[PDB]
């Protein structure tokens, strides 16, 4: 019933990724198909029915981007070789020059057909082709004359709707050349700049330089019986965006030193927000205080607004010499921090942000995790007299850290990779000096990986990056182990 | 309930100057921004507290166009309306989306007996935290070769956007599993013995229970996808189908600061979670 | 893929994209087809970025020292405008659009930096950058301030830099030579220098943007300001008596700006690149479609022969094109789209004390060359 | 020590919970507190701890009142009836952790804790945490808890209700022996009759939040004030039969039975207050009855129940006109099949009477143990 | 209908709790499995229901055989522990779950659930929920469950553990009406020895996971199998006397108390495979201790203590040479302080001999009712 109508895809999918090229996607669209019905089909596997579907969005849109990722190391993708071979040379088979002079045309009814007119401005001679059908690609014979086309012009609107029909006409006069639509006044002949024979080599139509795909550098050159076409094409290097990271000491200079960072920004987020999570959740639960529930909404509201627009309305709140904080920060105490040009004094800002940012998660958790400590635990230290202080270090915390501590370590795996703080908040911070890449104090090991492959100027190697991607990720599958 | 020792109210009164305190430092960046969407001009400096207020930031945020004195009708300059509703779309869709997937496999996980089940949980979360920034590159390529079969889930779709955030469920997983281990087992025994297959416990007893859970799983994955930019930005390609996220960063343009029009636009994009969290009170 | 059908223009968000949609419903009244004007933030270095995948728009706006960039990656198609059109434009805006021999793009308007200054507060504008300070001492007391401009583009700032023998990439007869830079020797230092002791005797400060500086001017706070005829639509609306004049010079030397021509160019891979070529030269490229844009946010001085001499009689252009002499045209060779990169870095590190002067442009000049 | 309540009331909001309850206990005492689930004991206790507070009323410990005092300083300790041991802490730290905090002494709590681990064998589980340990031994470090403590008034939850029943007659013998070791005062809270009656110097019923009767356990069941304590007090319930009152005298009450054989017969007990023709209540306990060939008031019915206990036989007896099977008990074995006939004797001597509202008529009868 | 287990052994990993155990239960018996907790009373009882997997053995039902058959056709209904009520469901929904799903009969759900709650009087509490009732209506619900799913065989796991005393022994005299009215197998499983002895027809006394004596209840009260099965029957333990056997006969085995005065008493007692000089413990439970005055064979010394229960005295007395208390228990009133001393009797007839293993040696006394 069901099974057939799905089993109809597996082949009107299946059979299609095989032609039409795309060989590197065709082989897990069958593999993760195939495992679908095998598992929901007999109930001998039926644990895994409830499984299959998650791990399928695991494994298309989690494990499948990294390990294409992670292809993309063993190539030079960049800026400039970003296209496959077949659309690169797509791009250059495009592009067009323009050989022959401009007419001026116009677009005249005849009944239900119609009839084209160019006008040569040098010789001052007009020219009349005989009635055709809008349609397809048809060439069109024009003859000299001196009368007037009977029927009015036709307005821009209709020859804009005839725009299609009428670039597949390529006219020609009695003497020039093939001409074709220009635009919605002018004809113009405008032939391919290259043509490709046989084997892959273009060659060109002006200048009728021949040129070769080379495919040691990524572009096609010019050869010698030197020029280098520049839209590029992507193509393998092996192992050498791997090697120029333990190779390069302008690369793994900063690489180190941001890493330090990296760890001690989350370790820091992770335990203020904890303390300012935990603390608030075991008050605002506290039965002794008043407005409970007026507390509870308002400490919360943070969270009720976006990250992003968070981290926006405080990168202008932060600015050193003019912004809000530091004019009432200089009209009390007297001093004006640098919230930017400092490294400290920046690490310290995205701190107190992400502390603001991350502490309403920490609050939320600790309430619902509080409950699981029973009261007559606290009535059982209430006969033996202890404090507030003594409830919260003795019984509170230590029972409320276990249950904690995976939550905390998936935290200091969220704000490891934290990027849209700092690409938005500082985006790197003050600058780091003297380096091969772009790189600043406050960027993570996301953020740096990131200014490497796609920041404008100072280089944009999505291979360099990708490998960097990798050899991070490699690492952290120590973790495991 | 319970005699209170030292007067009580040297602990009491002094929290609540702390808390009032606290919640004036933490609600002073959100009264900036009310207050700068009340302000005339779109300047990045202005006085504290406005001198007169404006509306202008209002109404463009609404949909309004505006008659300045000088240089007649401005329109409005973003569709923050329509950016909204696409927020919401792509982040409400994605959340039912990851609560269906991540709720059902913990029911396995932590229920049913199959052989590997801490190493599978173990490595989805290990493959989880390679962050979806460094992938990019194959993301775009993955939903170009994905676009041209299945058109409305590739680019520039935000089906496309939904499907790409429901890969993440390896926290939620683990967190719905562990709730469902707290469940006393007797209740789900109880129904096999009256005939429930192994999916009408799962609907008739186990959810019906696990409904506060479920909620907190939607609520941050809500969250999570209203605050999304690397992917979203790098997949909605159309100014009229993005998402709060991609749009609200074009307000401050260097050289075309609208610090006034976003602070508009940037209260109303509160609206949502906010909606969400007051609609969760049960 | 872009869609056919329709027009897609990039516009920065600095010039009048609300006018250029004018032109475009006229457009759209007599051809039926829809012309959608957009102002992206980073425009100049989004249009890269989809264009090289064969997305982002028809039209893309920008000067045109980025265009040699955009044309030798391929994202550009060959305009081609007859002999009667390009009679219609200044041979010399055409001579900037020009790369390898080819047209890349519609040269708009002629752009160029000027000293703005508030007439209530100052009479008399100083000829000098070196009688600033002095001046700045005398506003400073009166609760104001001498001269606030953006100092996080390099674009700004290059006219002090460039005052005493700073340049780009020296021009040799015929061809520019990228092995010689100008931003290390003694004037490109004596001038920055100069900026850094701006900062240090607190007239300025060295984080000080657009933002601020457009604030400053328009609010009455500051007497000067450095900036484009873009800009000059924001101080009209702020009611502030206002003159346009010529760069302060700095040692006897005149600051040289570097001038922009706004360019349009058609994307290689756009399949409405014949609608594309309609709409800019029959319906922007004319008096009235210019006038829209113009009075949206100013262009300058437009390189449209007709309209230019109607808008030759209004001062602030005169000023505007009396610096542009005093400068010279911004150069379109790939190189120099990665020469704003360093000097951007430099300049801001130097501002920020982070370093001297005399290091800060000396990464810079390794840089370019590599 | 000596804790003593004065017209104590708790309420909530308007649910009168306890009515204004008087209670004197003396040094050493003690005193168990028995009813059924939700009649008010733990509130009582809580009350007496300080984890409760008190609408109306006044409590006094040691002759001070500690209405307004905290927990901690009332002397005052409980064990928990779910043990409330700190699932983190281990039994030695659970044990001291009373003294642990404020007035630390190191070679104190050794002490404190081995001397208890000692009469209660716990000194091998010192090291262990509550979740590695069984039911039984948990009980035994949470009074081991308190003992450490050394209150002057110990309130016990429940100590034994959570317990295996073999496990739970072994620990009456050893909080019996620990109370006379000791001497001190113990409030004792349980839902069983049976802990009452052999652990307490004195019992407090309790109905409904109401003290329906106080003193000695031997006293409590022969004379029961009203039906209630009757009725809870007894290894099984007592037989209640509705009679009505046909002849009053000076010394004794004749009453009427409910069989179709009218039988008659004088019940030596209080007539103070009484009226002929008001439906009153019979009470007779199983232990008491006789069987039929010794007295003289007979009781016919069919055998519906019989329990063979081995040391005792207790059998259940349909009568006629009355639906409420009478319990009889004898000792040794006695050979009677379910569904025989059977007839059993009525003493007048060991029989009590109640009034319409509830209220036990005096017993006049004198019995040995008071 | 009628459960049956052959050579059954429960194993986890290595630790093989539980034996070979041989069981067999006819249609309509009411079986008690009786023991401590912790000695797989549940587990029995859930490897019968489908809940737990057999290891070793055979587990039939009616005739066939059911290890591998799923829990739900087993045609078994079991109450648990918990009483494993659904919190989101009402009384109703809780009874009619079973027949709710697989099958909906609108009509016959609402008479099924009406007959069962009119049979345990919930009718007025239906609609409710799980946490507005209380511990003694939800155990009625939990049974009512089963009793609305009408199995052949019933599964009740501690259904009396958790209630009020008072409220434990009323649900007694319930349960027994229930079993002869509805005549199926019913297996119990409990901890209490009181309603093994009652309820039962055959009970089955667990120690470590293994049978230790199947019989009825009279059987096992007068004649146990090993020490254990002895000191876990009967109200308060049975009395343990540390013994040496001193001489053998056919008809009765003689043994020596450990006292100073060494008395040396002939027990009728099978004296199959006992040997003279090995030492044993002699059984003799607190009822069956007779007065002083009566015997010839006297046990004296100081009273420890005095348990007043009313119906009866219990009296614990420190006998020298023996560091366990001698338990007395006599009928009506007795008057004797606490320190006084006490002397009793010591019934040969009535005394129960165990081997050094544990074993009983066969009395061959005959009791009545066996
Ligand atoms: C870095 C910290 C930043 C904090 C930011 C938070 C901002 C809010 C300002 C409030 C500051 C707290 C001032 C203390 C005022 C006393 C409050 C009080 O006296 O109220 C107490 C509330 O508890 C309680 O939060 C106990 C009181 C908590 C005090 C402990 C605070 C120390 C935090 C540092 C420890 C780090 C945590 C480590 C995490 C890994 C009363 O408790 P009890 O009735 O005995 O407990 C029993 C009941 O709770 C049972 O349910
Ligand atoms: N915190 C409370 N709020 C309201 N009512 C309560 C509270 N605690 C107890 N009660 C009521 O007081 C009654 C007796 O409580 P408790 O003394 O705990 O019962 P118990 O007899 O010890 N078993 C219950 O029926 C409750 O309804
Ligand atoms: N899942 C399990 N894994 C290991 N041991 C178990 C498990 N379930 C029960 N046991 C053991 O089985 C023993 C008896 O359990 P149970 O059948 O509950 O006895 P009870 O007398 O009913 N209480 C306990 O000592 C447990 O340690
Ligand atoms: O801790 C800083 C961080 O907190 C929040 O991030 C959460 C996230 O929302 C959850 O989905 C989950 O993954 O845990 C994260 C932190 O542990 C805020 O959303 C974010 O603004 C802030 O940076
Ligand atoms: O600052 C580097 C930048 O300078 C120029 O950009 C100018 C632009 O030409 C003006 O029209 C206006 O928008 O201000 C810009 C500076 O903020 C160059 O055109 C550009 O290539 C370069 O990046
Ligand atoms: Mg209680
Ligand atoms: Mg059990």
């Amino acid at each position: 019933s069901v099974l057939g109508l799905l089993g109809l895809l597996v082949g009107y999918l299946v059979v299609l990724m095989y032609a039409q090229g795309e060989y590197l996607f065709a082989i897990t669209t069958l593999i993760l198909s195939s495992a679908g019905l095998y598992i929901f089909a007999n109930r001998k596997a039926y644990a895994w029915r409830y499984v299959y579907p998650g791990m399928a969005g695991m494994g298309l849109f989690v494990l499948f981007p990294l390990v294409c990722t992670i292809a993309i190391a063993f190539t030079n993708y960049s800026s400039t070789n970003q296209l496959t071979f077949e659309r690169a040379q797509e791009v250059l088979l495009d592009r067009s020059w323009q050989a022959g002079k401009t007419y001026n045309f116009g677009l005249y009814p005849a009944g239900d057909e119609w009839q084209l007119a160019l006008s040569d401005g040098e010789t001052g001679k007009n020219y009349l082709s005989d009635a055709f059908k809008f349609g397809g690609e048809q060439k069109l014979q024009l003859k000299e004359t001196t009368a007037q086309p009977e029927g009015e012009r036709a307005n821009l609107r209709v020859i804009t709707q005839n725009r299609q029909a009428l670039s597949d006409i390529t006219a020609i006069l009695p003497d020039g050349n093939k001409v074709m639509m220009s635009s919605l006044r002018q004809f113009s002949g405008t032939q391919p700049l290259y043509t490709l024979d046989g084997d892959g080599t273009l060659t060109n139509n002006q200048s009728g330089v021949k040129y070769r795909p080379n495919n040691q550098i990524g572009f096609y050159q010019s050869i010698t019986a030197d020029e280098k076409l520049s839209p590029g094409y992507t193509v393998t290097t092996g192992w050498k965006n791997f090697t120029r990271v333990f190779t390069d000491e302008g690369i793994q200079k900063p690489f180190l030193a941001i890493f330090v960072w990296t760890v001690v920004f989350s370790l820091i987020t992770v335990f203020l927000t904890v303390a300012v999570g935990m603390v608030l959740a075991c008050l605002v639960q506290w039965e002794a205080l008043r407005g409970k529930a007026v507390y509870r909404v308002l400490l919360i509201l943070p969270y009720a607004v976006p990250s992003f627009i968070s981290i926006l309305i405080f990168k202008g709140l932060f600015n050193q010499s003019f912004g809000e904080i530091n004019m009432m920060l200089s009209a009390l105490f007297g001093v004006k921090p640098a919230w930017f040009s400092d490294p400290t004094t920046a690490r310290t800002m995205l701190i107190i942000v992400n502390t603001w940012l991350g502490y309403p998660y920490m609050m939320i958790l600790c309430m619902g995790l509080l409950k699981a400590i029973p009261d007559d635990l606290y009535e059982a230290s209430a006969m033996d007299g202890a404090g507030p202080f003594q409830n919260f270090f003795k019984i509170t915390l230590p029972l409320l850290i276990k249950p904690l501590t995976p939550l905390m370590i998936a935290s200091f795996a969220f704000n490891f990779n934290n990027f849209v703080l700092i690409q938005l908040l500082t985006n790197g911070g003050p600058d780091r000096l003297g380096t091969t890449t772009p790189a600043g104090y406050t960027d993570l090991l996301v953020n740096y990986t990131y200014r490497i492959a796609f920041e404008g100027g100072g280089g944009q190697d999505f291979g360099l990056a990708a490998a960097i991607a990798t050899l991070i990720f490699l690492l952290v599958g120590a973790l495991a182990i | 309930a319970m005699v209170q020792p030292k007067s009580q109210k040297a602990r009491l009164f002094i929290t609540h100057l702390l808390l009032l305190l606290f919640i004036a430092a933490i609600m002073f960046p959100l009264l900036m921004v009310v207050a700068i969407s009340l302000r005339q001009g779109n300047f990045a400096t202005g006085s504290l507290i406005p001198e007169q207020i404006s509306w202008d930031h209002w109404k463009l945020a609404l949909g309004f166009s505006v008659e300045q004195a000088d240089g007649r009708i401005t329109p409005p300059p973003f569709p923050v309306l329509l950016w909204l509703w696409n927020s919401v779309k792509v982040a409400g869709i994605s959340a039912i989306g990851i609560v269906a997937l991540s709720t059902t496999c913990a029911y396995a996980f932590a229920r049913m007996r199959f052989p590997g089940k801490a190493t599978l949980l173990k490595g989805m979360l290990i493959f989880q935290m390679f962050p979806a920034v460094l992938s990019l590159v194959a993301l775009y390529a993955l939903f170009d070769r994905l676009g041209e079969y299945i058109p409305f889930i590739g680019l520039n779709t935000h089906g496309g956007v939904i499907f790409a955030y429901l890969g993440g469920i390896a926290l939620h997983v683990w967190t719905i599993k562990g709730y469902f281990e707290t469940i006393d087992s007797s209740l789900e025994e109880a129904a096999a013995l009256d005939g429930a297959t192994p999916w009408q416990a799962f609907r008739l007893v186990l959810l019906p229970l696990s409904v506060p859970i479920l909620a907190v799983v939607f609520i941050l994955s809500f969250i999570a996808a209203i605050t999304e930019v690397p992917v979203a930005s790098l997949l909605l390609r159309d100014v009229n189908s993005y998402t709060l996220a991609v749009g609200m960063q074009q307000y401050l343009n260097p050289q075309n600061y609208l610090w006034g029009d976003f602070a508009a636009a940037a209260v109303m994009s509160a609206l949502p979670i906010t909606i969400v969290f007051l609609l969760a009170q049960r | 893929k872009i869609e056919e059908g329709k027009l897609v223009i990039w516009i920065n968000g600095d010039k009048g994209y609300n006018g250029l949609a004018e032109v475009g419903k006229k457009f759209e009244k007599d051809t039926g087809i829809k012309v959608t004007v957009e102002h992206p933030d980073k425009l100049e270095e989004k249009f890269p970025q989809v264009a090289a995948t064969g997305d982002g728009p028809d039209i893309i706006f920008w000067a045109h020292d980025r265009f040699g960039c955009y044309a030798q990656s391929g994202l550009l198609a060959e305009i081609t405008p007859d002999k009667a059109f390009q009679d219609k434009l200044y041979p010399f805006t055409w001579d900037a659009v020009r790369y390898n021999g080819k047209l890349i793009a519609y040269p708009i308007a002629v752009e160029a930096l000027s000293l703005i200054y508030n007439k209530d507060l100052l009479p008399n504008p100083p000829k000098t950058w070196e009688e600033i300070p002095a001046l700045d001492k005398e506003l400073k007391a009166k609760g104001k301030s001498a001269l606030m401009f953006n100092l996080q583009e390099p674009y700004f700032t290059w006219p002090l830099i460039a005052a005493d023998g700073g340049y780009a990439f020296k021009y040799e007869n015929g061809k520019y030579d990228i092995k010689d830079v100008g931003v290390d020797n003694a004037g490109a230092k004596a001038g920055l220098t100069f900026l850094v002791d701006l900062i240090k005797n607190k007239h300025m400060n060295a984080d000080t943007d657009y933002s601020i500086a457009e604030a400053a001017f328009n609010k009455g706070e500051t007497a000067m300001t450095i900036n484009g005829p873009w800009a000059w639509s924001n101080i009209d609306t702020s009611k502030v008596n206002y003159g346009v004049t010529v760069l302060p010079t700095f040692k006897g030397q005149p600051s040289k700006p570097f001038v922009g021509v706004l360019s349009a160019g058609i994307n290689a891979a756009s399949p409405n690149k014949e609608l594309a070529k309609e709409f800019l030269e029959n319906y922007l490229l004319t008096d009235e479609g210019l006038e829209a844009v113009n009075k949206d946010k100013p262009l300058g001085a437009v390189a449209l022969k007709s309209y230019e001499e109607e808008l030759a009689k209004d001062p602030r252009i005169a000023a505007t094109m009396e610096n542009a002499q005093k400068g010279e045209i911004m150069p379109n060779i790939p190189q120099m789209c990665a020469f704003w990169y360093a000097v951007r870095t430099a300049v801001i590190n130097a501002a920020s004390g982070r370093q001297t002067v005399d290091e800060a442009l000396k990464d810079a000049q390794t840089r370019i060359t590599k | 020590a000596s804790v003593q309540l004065q017209n104590v009331t708790k309420a909530w909001g308007e649910v009168v919970v306890s009515k204004d309850i008087n209670l004197d206990i003396h040094e050493g005492e003690f005193v168990v507190f028995v009813g059924p689930s939700g009649c008010g004991k733990s509130t009582l206790l809580r009350m007496i701890a300080g984890l409760e507070t008190i609408t109306s009323g006044d409590l006094f410990i040691g002759e001070k009142r500690m209405n307004d005092t905290p927990p901690a300083e009332r002397g005052v300790g409980m064990v928990f009836q779910s043990y409330a041991l700190y699932p983190h802490l281990s039994v030695a730290e659970n044990m001291s952790f009373g003294l642990k905090l404020a007035g630390a002494k190191k070679e104190v709590i050794n002490q404190r804790v081995n001397q208890v681990a000692e009469v209660l064998q716990l000194a091998h589980l010192l090291d262990r945490k509550p979740k590695a340990l069984s039911g039984g031994q948990r009980q035994r470090v949470a009074i081991g808890r308190t003992l450490v403590a050394e209150p002057s008034v110990f309130l016990l939850d429940e100590p034994l209700s959570n317990l295996d029943a073999a496990l739970r007659v072994q620990m009456r013998i050893e909080i019996s022996r620990l109370h006379k070791r000791l001497g001190r005062t113990m409030i004792y809270v349980t839902h069983d009759q049976v802990e009452a009656m052999t652990l307490a110097d004195k019992i407090v019923v309790l109905d409904a939040g109401r003290v329906a009767q106080v003193g000695k356990p031997l006293e409590l069941y022969h004379y029961p004030a009203d039906r209630f304590v009757a009725g809870f007090i007894g290894s099984p319930k007592m037989n209640f039969l509705p009679v009505k009152v046909t002849a009053t005298a000076i010394d004794q009450v004749q009453v009427e039975l409910p069989m179709p054989n009218r039988q008659q017969v004088w019940l030596p007990v209080e007539s103070r207050d009484v009226q002929v023709g008001a439906n009153m209540s019979l009470g007779i306990r199983p232990e008491h009855l006789l069987p039929s060939d010794i007295a003289d008031v007979i009781l016919e019915g069919e055998v519906q129940v019989v329990e063979q206990l081995g040391n005792e036989t207790q059998i259940h007896i349909q009568i006629p006109s009355i639906r409420q099977n009478l319990v009889y008990r004898q000792n040794d074995v006695v050979l009677v099949e379910e569904g025989a006939t059977f007839a059993i004797g009525l003493p007048p001597e060991r029989c009590h009477l109640f009034r319409e509202d509830g209220t036990a008529c005096r017993r006049l009868h004198k019995e040995p143990g008071v």
